[PDB]
RNA sequence: GCCCGCCGCCUGGGGAGUACGGCCGCAAGGCUGAAACUUAAAGGAAUUGGCGGGGGAGCACUACAAGGGGUGGAGCGUGCGGU
RNA sequence: ACGGCUUUUCCGGAGUGUAAAAAGCUCCGGGAAUAAGGGCUGGGCAAGGCCGGUGGCAGCCGCCGCGGUAAUACCGGCGGCCC
C-alpha cells in the first residue's frame, strides 16, 4: 500500500489531462474512486483509475482469462491476429473486464490491460444464505443472474468458509472483486470462454439492480464498494 | 411413406424421388414372389 | 535381380481387379487372385504383363499370394539370357 | 406451442403415463430393460473368456494411417463361437502359435467396442497358456511346454 | 415477449420408412413400424477469400481490330528428349 | 563421512492368557540390524525441448492424433511427477 501512495503521487504530476473527468481528478476536485460512478460520466482516459485505484497495477490484481489466435484469408495466405481477454480488480469492491487485439501477443495483452481500467464497476457484497446469517461481506447478499450468448449463469449466496463453487473464469473473477464463497447454476456452452466470462460480469453488475429497503442493508450486512472496516 | 424432408437434400446422394421409386419397384418383386 | 527363396515363384501380371487386387498367372500353371503389400504398393507402380515374385497365402495357397518383388527390362533380360526362365512363360 | 402440459393438481396419472411414454426414445434405457445386450453378446455377459487359437491374420490400418496389425482367430470354449482378437506389444505374435489356449478381455473402446484404428476388432489376448503375455514380451518369463 | 390451460410430436448420423405381423383398398397403394451391424461427426446461422459458360466499371500490340514483316515445307549452325 | 541414540518391527527366553493350544499383553538378552512397489512422462492432466536405436516399417492411440532418416508422442538409458 505504501509504495502505490508515491506511485500515484508521481503518475498525478507527469499527466496532462485531455478530458473534463481527467481535468476534475488532475485539480484535486474528486479524490475517491467512488464519486466517478452512477452521474453518466465517460472515462476514456486510464490515468484516472492509476491516481485513484492505484493497485489495480499489483502483478497479483491482474489475470489473463484466455489468448487465442485468429486467422483471415488472403490470396497471399492467412493472416493471423491474436485476441487476449484479461481482468483486473482490487480484491475489495471493483472490477473491470476487457479484449485487446493485436499483431503479436504483447501489444494485445498490453490493449486488453488498458480496456480492462476503462470498464471498471462497483458492486454490492453481504451474507445471504440460509445457513450462515453473519452480516459479513464475503459472497452475494442474494441470487443475481447474467446471461451472454448462450450463456446463463445464476449465482447463489453460501456459507462462509465454502470456497468458490464455480468454474475456473468465474472462479478467477470473483477472486478479483473480492468474494469468497458462492454457489453457482449454469446452462450453455461454457466452453466459450469470452461468453461465459461476460456472463458473469454480468451478473456482478446486476446486483445493484435489485430493490432494497433501510431494513435488508441491515439484516444481510450489504456494503457498496469498499468494506472499510 | 412417412416424411423425412432431411432426405431431400442433395449434398451427397442421389434425387429421393428416384430412391422411392426404386424402393417401390423392390418391394413389388418380393410381394408378387411371395405369392408363388 | 534376387531369386525366389522357399515356396515362392515366378509370375506373369494378366489383369489387375482395382483396389490393389491383381490375377497373376504362376509357373505351375495356376491363376492366382493376388494381393499386393502396401509397403511397395504406394512407390512401384506394377502394369499387366510383368515377371513378379509371388508367395502363396498359408491357408488355401492355390488362388491367393502376395506380390513381393517386380523385375525390371534389364533384369526380366538377364534371366532369358541365363535360361532360368523361358519366352512362351512370358509371351504365354 | 403453449404451456408445458399437463399442470393441474388432480392430473397425476396423466403425467406419470406421458413419462413413461417418452422414456422409451432414450437409446440406454431401451437397451438395459429390454436386455438387447445379453442376447447378442458371444462372452454372454462376462468379462474375459477362454478359447483356442486357430490362425493368424492381418488387418490393415484405417487411412490415413499405414500399417498392419497382428491379430488371431479364437474359438470359445463356452459357446463354440469364433471371433477375432488384436495381439498388443512389440514382436507379440512370435509367441503365439496354432493351437494355443488363450485369455481374452474387452479391447476399451467407446461403447465398449472397438478403438483407434482398427475397427472390426473387438478384444485382445492377455494370457497364453497361462502366462501373462506382458511379460513374455518385455522378458522377465519363458513360454511353458516349449 | 411476460403469464394462466389442454392435446399432438422429438431425443447423434446411417441401416429405414426397410424386414416381420396386423388392418384398410378392385388395383396402384395408405396407416402402423423394429433389430443385427456400421460410424465421429451429420446438421444450422453468419465471416474472410477464391471461383462462375452471373452483373457493372476499367486496362494491355508478351490481347484483338486496321496493317508491315514472318515461322511451320528444304539444307545446314546450335540447344533438348530418346536410343 | 564421522560420533552417538532407540528397538514399534525381527531372533532367543520367563509370566499371564486358552477347554488345551496358538495369537495378544507385561518383563529380560542381542542388534540399524530383518522390510518398496505399480503406473505415467505431446494436449485434456502433475511431470524432459536430453542421449542411443527404428525409418508410413515396427509400434502407440479411451478421444484428439503421432510415426515418410534431424521422433519432447514408438523401443531402451538417465532424469522427473502421482499415489
Ligand atoms: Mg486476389
Ligand atoms: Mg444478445
Ligand atoms: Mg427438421
Ligand atoms: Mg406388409
Ligand atoms: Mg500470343
Ligand atoms: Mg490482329
Ligand atoms: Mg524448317
Ligand atoms: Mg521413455
Ligand atoms: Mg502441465
Ligand atoms: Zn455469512
Amino acid at each position: 500500500s505504501q509504495e502505490w501512495k508515491e506511485y500515484a503521487k508521481r503518475v498525478l504530476d507527469e499527466w496532462q489531462p485531455k478530458t473534463k473527468l481527467g481535468m476534475l481528478v488532475k485539480e484535486g476536485q474528486i479524490t475517491d474512486i467512488h464519486e466517478i460512478f452512477r452521474k453518466g460520466y465517460q472515462i476514456k482516459e486510464p490515468e484516472i483509475i492509476d491516481v485513484l485505484l492505484p493497485e489495480v497495477n499489483a502483478r497479483e490484481n491482474q489475470e489473463i482469462l484466455d489468448i487465442a489466435l485468429t486467422v483471415r484469408m488472403t490470396d497471399s495466405g492467412r493472416r493471423v491476429r491474436f485476441r487476449v481477454l484479461a481482468a483486473v480488480g482490487n480484491r475489495d469492491g471493483y472490477v473491470g473486464l476487457g479484449i485487446g487485439h493485436g499483431r503479436e501477443v504483447g501489444i494485445a495483452i498490453r490493449k486488453a490491460i488498458n480496456y480492462a481500467k476503462l470498464n471498471i464497476i462497483e458492486i454490492k457484497r453481504g451474507c445471504g444464505s440460509w445457513e450462515c446469517r453473519c452480516r459479513r461481506p464475503h459472497s452475494v447478499p442474494f441470487t443475481v443472474e447474467g446471461k451472454e450468448g448462450s450463456v446463463r449463469v445464476k449465482l447463489i449466496p453460501g456459507p462462509r468458509g465454502l470456497g468458490l463453487v464455480i468454474g475456473d473464469v468465474g472462479k478467477k473473477i470473483l477472486r478479483l472483486a473480492g468474494i469468497q464463497d458462492v454457489w453457482s447454476q449454469t446452462l450453455g456452452e461454457t466452453r466459450t470462454t469470452v461468453n461465459f466470462a461476460k456472463a458473469v460480469f454480468n451478473a456482478l453488475y446486476n446486483t445493484n439492480k435489485v430493490v432494497v429497503t433501510p431494513e435488508m442493508i441491515e439484516r444481510y450486512g450489504i456494503v457498496v464498494g469498499r468494506a472499510m472496516p | 411413406m412417412k416424411r423425412r424432408p432431411r432426405k431431400w437434400k442433395k449434398k451427397g446422394r442421389m434425387r429421393w424421388k428416384w430412391i422411392k421409386k426404386r424402393i417401390r419397384r423392390l418391394k413389388r418383386q418380393r410381394k408378387k414372389e411371395r405369392g408363388l | 535381380v534376387p531369386l525366389p527363396e522357399g515356396n515362392q515363384l515366378f509370375g506373369v501380371v494378366e489383369q489387375a481387379l482395382g483396389a490393389g487386387w491383381m490375377d497373376v498367372r504362376c509357373e505351375d500353371g495356376k491363376i492366382r487372385r493376388c494381393r499386393i503389400p502396401g509397403k511397395l504398393r504406394r512407390r512401384v507402380w506394377i502394369r499387366v504383363g510383368d515377371l513378379v515374385i509371388v508367395q502363396p497365402w498359408p491357408v488355401q495357397s492355390d488362388k491367393r499370394g502376395d506380390i513381393v518383388y517386380r523385375y525390371t527390362q534389364t533384369q526380366v533380360d538377364w534371366l532369358l539370357r541365363k535360361g532360368k526362365i523361358t519366352q512362351e512363360f512370358l509371351t504365354g | 406451442p403453449g404451456k408445458k402440459a399437463p399442470n393441474g393438481e388432480f392430473a397425476g396419472r396423466k403425467l406419470k403415463l406421458k413419462r413413461k411414454k417418452f422414456r422409451w426414445s432414450d437409446i440406454r434405457y431401451k437397451r438395459r430393460v429390454l436386455r438387447l445386450k445379453e442376447k447378442s453378446d458371444p462372452l454372454e455377459g462376462a468379462p474375459q473368456a477362454r478359447g483356442i487359437v486357430l490362425e493368424k491374420i492381418a488387418v490393415e490400418a484405417k487411412q490415413p494411417n499405414s500399417g498392419m496389425r497382428k491379430a488371431v482367430r479364437v474359438q470359445l470354449i463356452k459357446n463354440g463361437k469364433v471371433v477375432t482378437a488384436f495381439c498388443p506389444g512389440d514382436g507379440a505374435i512370435k509367441f503365439i502359435d496354432e493351437h494355443d489356449e488363450v485369455i481374452i478381455e474387452g479391447i476399451g473402446g467407446p461403447k465398449g467396442g472397438s478403438m483407434g484404428d482398427i475397427p472390426g476388432i473387438r478384444y485382445k489376448v492377455v494370457k497364453v497358456n497361462r502366462v501373462s503375455l506382458k511379460e513374455l514380451v518385455k522378458g522377465r518369463k519363458e513360454k511353458p511346454r516349449r
